[PDB]
């Protein structure tokens, strides 16, 4: 409710400073008791940073802030209640934004694991995720009205570059701690990092997102290959190794539910551009998510471990999907649902990219490839099938709709008619058709009543079952 | 009988933004003058003659909509009882042209100047052609609203408004006491030429749909300060009165200094001097004589408004810190009045609201007082004429004056607080404006039913130029214009003023738009879903729902629809040109949705809700009202009886009901130059006809009006009274006086049952039934009434060829209200003989099926023309005035209903 600038002014600032600076001091202490407490401390610290009206990380410019005790009060005050006489001394232990951001970047490039920098992940980064946006609003790059922009200097210096750097460093940290068995901090890091993704620049895609999803996709491919081998060889041993692959699925899904929620926001803020000016990196990311979703639909263990992760870890997923409206504040099925699943949601969001890849004429080939995939043909099989049935491409001369659709295809700057080639068309149709077919299966599985739980017969024979 | 067709030109009306009126206590001058100069006129650009008319019109009722209307269309000045016009040879009112004599009679031609004068006291409207008098005047017309100059024209015209001063230069001197209309432009507005009640304009990307306009009233100019006469003031307030007075004097002096006035023996604005400023005691008494009451009124209003006033610190009330102006600043006198220090005083935000409120009241009191003295408003200041550019109630005032008044008042309040008289503001209270009528508030635009879709995936866009009340979505073909969009089951819409989705009620959905935001409405009839996007982002409920609506039943189908509230502007793109769609590619294309008009050669035809009330047959299934056709007996005549279906029940509808009969009686073209058995010769040669209305016992006659209506009655007034009937008098005389003719014109001719109820307020409810009889002689134009066989004094005289419908206006107080009795008196024919040619000579009363009860319905669907007249408005210059031009012709095929005389 944006009440901080009116509530925390004179002594509430002192109390909030003291709380903030003690909580930051915790970083030095290493103990068993601290470990369990750092999550809640970091959450409280984040909410304090979002609300607290001063910029304690940028004190040198506090002179320009009016919601500060040092400006509001006379120097003859602040002496009756012992104060350092300088904003910097209020608690110097907390570093400035520059130093803190530099330390985060250094750890990320070094490859530090969670154990080396646990204070950061659990306490510091959430605080920045709440600090940087609030002060980006009040600093330069903010929407300037004439007089407000020209009159008082901005206390803060936050720009979109700070947020982009922080997001990149966070992604680097996650990839460095990607394979580890125990990464309970990821779920919280994602929820804290979500807000700052809006300022994310386009270059972040190529710099960070593509390699992450590529590594994760490759791991999923290896695990499903092991699953196929374990099914190929079916013994009492098959019970063994299945535990292993389920563990791999659990850790993998943890990494996915950490990374995707940020990507969804990045897509929602760059889909318009990716569709107006086509982006090859966006298409590659679509291919990645499509492969992952295909593995998800094909594998029984992958899906069930995803569900288990979600239910045990109390992941909302509806928060991640609907946060924009929420942020702006203007039953097992309810807890987890396939449609709520991030794996399906990200793919649905990026599907427009893959359909933009496909020209309108290719729709007939897409339908045929869907039929073949329902016949359970392989990727190379559908490729050669469409290669031999390529002549069958749709013709605009027959229908008027294709005329204006193809006119728009021209209107796209990146598109050139001479660029289209048979191999491109067959590959493109293969990818989009596979994704759409598996998505149809997911949408209308008919999986219901597979294990009836109406238990009507048991309500009838209730005395007999006992 | 058969419908008639002819080709007619489109006619448009243009007015300046000058609005004049008369009301008790109004700050507004009665007499006004303007001129119109003709530059170029094409008599016959088409087969139909060019249309040009000049005159005055009334805001509340002059709604000439393009194309169809009364008579054969071409509605303009004088085609309604709200407008008064002059074409060169005739005076137009009520769609009737009355010849008027002028020297060199001729239809308006180039190099002709029409001088229009309006005197609101009489009231009267007069004309002069090229400096020569027009031997005819409108008078005795209604004053229920504001008057504005207007010219109605077809294509083939160039004209220039001359309003005086800069905004035109008069060619003939205004007559004495008649002000130029340029003096009426309000402080907050600038002079301009505008259409009247437009539902459509052009813009950069395309046509903009326009909602109803918010218009002023003659009462708005009346200042209405809160009453403070009956109160009592505490002794501390009485004593502080004079000190506060002299203090505001010295503050006035200080401000006047900072502007730059020095000591002067004379007060004038050019003189650059301020006498009062010598000492805060030396101020002349007359200034005190004015401002002591002003000071007292401050405190009296503080009491009236409910603010709690006490003493906080008598020590500060006695002793005060005094801020002295800098000795650096110099005065002729050498003494500068030193006011109280403002720094030691702080005011809460509630104090600021109190300041706004007391400024309202102070300005209104001053205004109202000057009005009693005889002052009036005028954009140009003339003190000898008692005209002021500020003599308007505070709300209409300009922000600059307004701000000066807040600052003065807030300094005065801080001065009182320095005196230490504590003031506690009361809690704020809500209020409702009720500016427009509910029917006139909202306009609905929809696609034509031909475009109804029962299958597919369709997309269309709606840009919101305003951020106010507008709703966009999908509607069923039988959508009622009357109901608000989404309240019923016939519409699924989104309202971005609040972030709501409407279908059978409101539910939160999505987020409000900003200016320029585009709402993409998508409908999937394969998945049976409705989707809304805002600038490429799918709006979601307070959940994960991507669909506003689900499980829709296709039924008849769906149509694009939008609703604009007052002061609203939208742009509806149905996708005829796909390139014009800004967010279709971002959302809708890959999803497969197609534009609603992807492969349509011509733009989709639209219909809009027209708030002009028209008479429609009473629905057989109407929940509240039932009409019974009662067969005639030997003792009783044929009858049409009205009953209240839902009387004495919650959900019942009790409101004014305007009813007429479907068929008229028409008066002769040429009027003649001057037991209980009907005599055959008399009854066969008579021209007198009769009907009656029986008001049943339990129905209050005071709530009943009986008589006739002309086919131009469109007045749907809940607060109905015979004073609301439109009336006008056309008077023609010789060059000097010598009135040859005086004709009264009115759309409504009726009698009040309160005039016939014997004085019986005690036991007002009467077991008896009241039978009001109405008689008309179709050869003399004479209309008379009977109460219970007793002749009433009320009589009417109407011109030949007039059409009149039997009419009853009633407010039900009973389940059995009224009975149209279509019978006869001795030697008088019934209405059937007059209505039907075959029965002209048959006295036997009878009610054929065509005769039926029709009820006034405020709103109706009307087709929006595909093309609109292109009108150029400009300011040619200071002397030339404001120029209006229409050069390109437009024609419409008109279908004319003869009995109703509309097209």
């Amino acid at each position: 409710h944006q009440f901080g600038d009116d509530v925390i002014l004179d002594d509430v600032q002192v109390s909030c400073y003291r709380t903030l600076c003690s909580i930051y001091s915790l970083g030095t202490t290493k103990n068993t008791y601290v470990e369990k407490l750092r999550p809640a401390l970091g959450e409280c610290l984040a909410r304090l940073a979002a609300a607290m009206p001063v910029a304690f990380l940028e004190p040198q410019l506090n002179e320009y802030n009016a919601c500060s005790v040092y400006t509001t009060k006379s120097p003859r005050e602040r002496a009756i209640l012992g104060l350092p006489n300088s904003v910097e001394e209020m608690c110097p232990d907390i570093p400035v934004l520059d130093r803190l951001m530099a330390d985060i970047g250094g750890l990320a490039e070094s490859g530090a694991r969670y154990t080396e920098m646990p204070h950061v992940i659990e306490i510091t980064l959430p605080m920045l995720c709440s600090y940087l946006p609030r002060w980006w609003e009040r600093g330069p790059e903010a929407p300037p009205p004439a007089l407000p922009a020209g009159a008082p200097p901005p206390c803060t210096a936050v720009t979109s570059d700070h947020l982009n750097s922080l997001l990149g460093n966070i992604l680097r940290i996650i990839v460095n701690n990607l394979g580890i068995d125990e990464a309970t901090w990821m779920k919280r890091l994602a929820v804290f990092a979500q807000p700052i993704v809006s300022r994310a620049r386009p270059e972040l895609l190529h710099s960070h997102f593509i390699p992450t999803i590529g590594r994760l996709r490759k791991r999923a491919g290896k695990v499903v290959a092991e699953e196929e081998q374990l099914r190929l060889e079916a013994k009492a041993e098959a019970e063994e190794g299945e535990l292993l692959v389920r563990d791999e699925f659990s850790v993998l899904c943890r990494d996915l539910y950490a990374l995707y929620p940020l990507l969804i926001r990045y897509v929602d803020n760059n889909r318009a551009h990716w569709l107006t000016e086509p982006n090859a990196n966006a298409e590659e990311l679509f291919r990645m998510v499509g492969e992952i979703f295909i593995y998800w639909s094909k594998s029984h263990n992958f899906k069930r471990e995803e569900q288990n992760f979600v239910v045990q870890n109390e992941i909302n997923n509806m928060s991640f999907l609907t946060a924009d409206s929420k942020s702006k504040m203007a039953r097992r099925g309810d807890r987890y649902s396939v449609q709520t699943s991030l794996i399906v949601a990200t793919l649905k969001k990026m599907l427009p990219i893959g359909l933009n890849m496909c020209a309108p004429t290719d729709q007939d080939l897409i339908m045929l490839a869907k039929t073949r995939y329902a016949l359970k043909d392989t990727d190379e099989e559908v490729r050669e099938f469409l290669q031999n049935n390529l002549h069958l491409q749709g013709k605009v001369e027959g229908s008027p709709s294709l005329r204006w659709q193809m006119a728009l295809y021209r209107g796209l700057p990146g598109r050139e008619e001479d660029a289209d080639d048979p191999e491109k068309i067959v590959r493109r149709v293969q990818e989009v058709s596979a994704v759409l077919y598996h998505l149809e299966q997911t949408e209308h599985p008919y999986k219901s009543k597979k294990a009836v739980w109406h238990k009507l017969l048991s309500k009838q024979r209730r005395r007999a079952v006992v | 009988l058969l419908l008639q067709t002819n080709l007619i030109n489109y006619v448009t009306s243009i007015r300046p933004n000058i609005f004049v009126g008369r009301a008790e206590g109004s700050t507004q001058y009665g007499k006004w003058y303007f001129e119109v100069m003709v530059d170029e006129v094409v008599p016959f650009l088409t087969a139909q003659a060019t249309h040009l008319r000049v005159g005055w019109a009334l805001t509340e009722g002059y709604s000439p909509y393009p194309g169809g209307g009364e008579g054969w269309g071409g509605n303009g000045v004088g085609d309604d009882l709200y407008s008064y016009g002059f074409d060169g040879l005739h005076l137009w009112t009520g769609h009737v042209a009355r010849p008027v004599t002028s020297p060199g009679q001729h239809l308006l031609a180039p190099e002709d100047v029409v001088s229009c004068c309006l005197d609101l006291s009489v009231p009267s409207i007069s004309f002069r052609i090229n400096g020569c008098p027009v031997q005819g005047v409108f008078e005795a017309f209604n004053l229920d609203g504001l008057f504005f100059p207007v010219v109605s024209f077809s294509a083939g015209v160039k004209v220039r408004f001359l309003l005086g001063g800069r905004h035109g230069e008069f060619k003939f001197l205004p007559p004495p006491g008649y002000a130029p209309c340029h003096e009426a432009v309000l402080p907050r507005e600038r002079l301009r030429l505008e259409p009247i009640k437009e539902y459509r304009r052009e813009g950069p990307r395309g046509p903009h749909l326009v909602g109803p306009s918010r218009c002023l009233s003659h009462t708005d100019f009346v200042p209405c300060p809160v009453d403070t006469v009956q109160i009592v003031l505490p002794p501390h307030l009485e004593r502080i009165r004079e000190k506060l007075a002299e203090n505001i004097h010295e503050l006035w002096a200080l401000t006047r200094i900072e502007q730059g006035w020095t000591y002067g023996p004379v007060r004038d604005d050019n003189k650059r001097l301020h006498p009062c400023l010598v000492n805060f005691h030396s101020l002349p008494e007359p200034e005190r004589n004015y401002n002591l009451q002003m000071s007292g009124e401050t405190l009296k209003t503080l009491l009236a408004l409910g603010c709690h006033v006490g003493m906080a610190d008598e020590k500060a009330e006695d002793n005060l810190k005094k801020t002295k102006l800098p000795k650096t600043y110099m005065m002729s006198n050498g003494y500068k009045p030193a006011p109280l220090d403002l720094s030691h005083v702080r005011l809460t935000p509630a104090q600021t609201t109190l300041v706004d409120r007391l400024a309202e009241n102070g300005h209104n009191v001053w205004a109202r007082d000057r009005v009693a003295q005889g002052w009036s408003y005028s954009a140009v200041q003339d003190i000898p004429a008692r005209r002021n550019p500020r003599l308007v109630p505070y709300r209409l005032l300009d922000e600059a004056t307004k701000r000066s008044n807040r600052d003065s008042l807030c300094q005065a309040v801080r001065t009182l607080l320095g005196y230490g008289y504590n003031i506690e503001p009361p809690d704020q209270e809500p209020s409702q404006v009720e500016n427009q009528s509910r029917w006139d508030r909202v306009r609905i635009f929809r696609a034509e039913k031909s475009y109804t879709v029962q299958s597919g995936r369709w997309y269309f866009e709606f840009e919101a130029v305003t951020t106010g009340e507008m709703r966009v979505g999908w509607a069923r073909p039988e959508l009622r214009p009357d109901v608000e969009l989404g309240a019923d089951e016939l519409a699924y819409v989104f309202n971005g003023h609040r972030g709501q989705r409407w279908h059978l009620g409101s539910e939160p959905f999505g987020r409000p738009w900003q200016s320029g935001d585009v709402v993409g409405c998508m409908i999937d009839l394969t998945e049976n879903t409705i989707i809304f996007t805002l600038n490429g982002e799918v709006l979601m409920s307070d959940s994960g729902s991507e669909t506003a609506f689900r499980e829709i039943e296709i039924g008849d189908g769906f149509l694009p629809v939008c609703s604009l509230g007052p002061g609203q502007v939208g742009h509806l793109n149905l996708g005829q040109d796909v390139s014009s769609l800004r967010f279709f590619a971002i959302c809708g294309l890959q999803e497969g949705f197609e534009p609603f008009a992807i492969n349509m050669q011509r733009p989709v035809t639209t219909w809009f809700s027209k708030s002009l009330p028209q008479f429609e047959p009473v629905p057989p299934e109407h929940p509240h009202y039932e009409v019974a056709r009662m067969d005639g007996t030997v003792d009783t005549p044929p009858c049409l009886r009205l009953a209240h279906r839902t009387w004495g029940s919650q959900n019942s509808l009790v409101e004014m009901l305007f009813l007429r009969l479907s068929l008229p009686v028409q008066f002769h073209q040429h009027f003649r130059c001057t037991d209980n058995r009907d005599d055959p010769e008399i009854i066969l040669n008579t021209t007198t006809y009769y009907y009656s209305v029986r008001v049943f016992a339990g129905q209050e006659p005071s709530c009943v009006w009986v008589g006739w209506v002309t086919p131009d009655y469109h007045q749907h007034d809940m607060n109905f009274d015979l004073s609301k009937v439109r009336a006008v008098t056309v008077t023609m005389g010789d060059e000097q006086g010598n009135v040859h003719s005086s004709l009264k014109c009115s759309n409504c001719y009726m009698v009040w049952g309160g005039d016939f109820v014997s004085p019986g307020q005690q036991g007002r409810i009467s077991h008896t039934d009241l039978v009001i009889g109405c008689l008309v002689d179709l050869a003399t134009g004479l209309m008379t009434f009977t109460a219970n066989g007793k002749e009433s004094n009320t009589f009417f005289q109407v011109e030949p060829n007039t059409k009149l419908f039997p009419a009853v206006f009633v407010l039900p107080t009973h389940q059995n209200v009224i009975q149209f009795e279509l019978g006869k008196q001795k030697n008088i024919m019934p209405l059937s003989a007059a209505m039907f040619l075959s029965e002209r000579k048959n006295p036997a009363p009878q009610c054929p099926p065509r005769l039926e009860v029709q009820m006034l319905m405020p709103v109706s669907w009307s087709r929006m023309p595909n093309h609109f007249l292109q009108v150029e408005t400009r300011r040619a210059g200071e002397r030339l005035g404001w120029a209006v031009q229409c050069q390109d012709p437009l024609t419409m095929m008109a279908l004319h209903i003869p009995e109703e005389n509309r097209c």
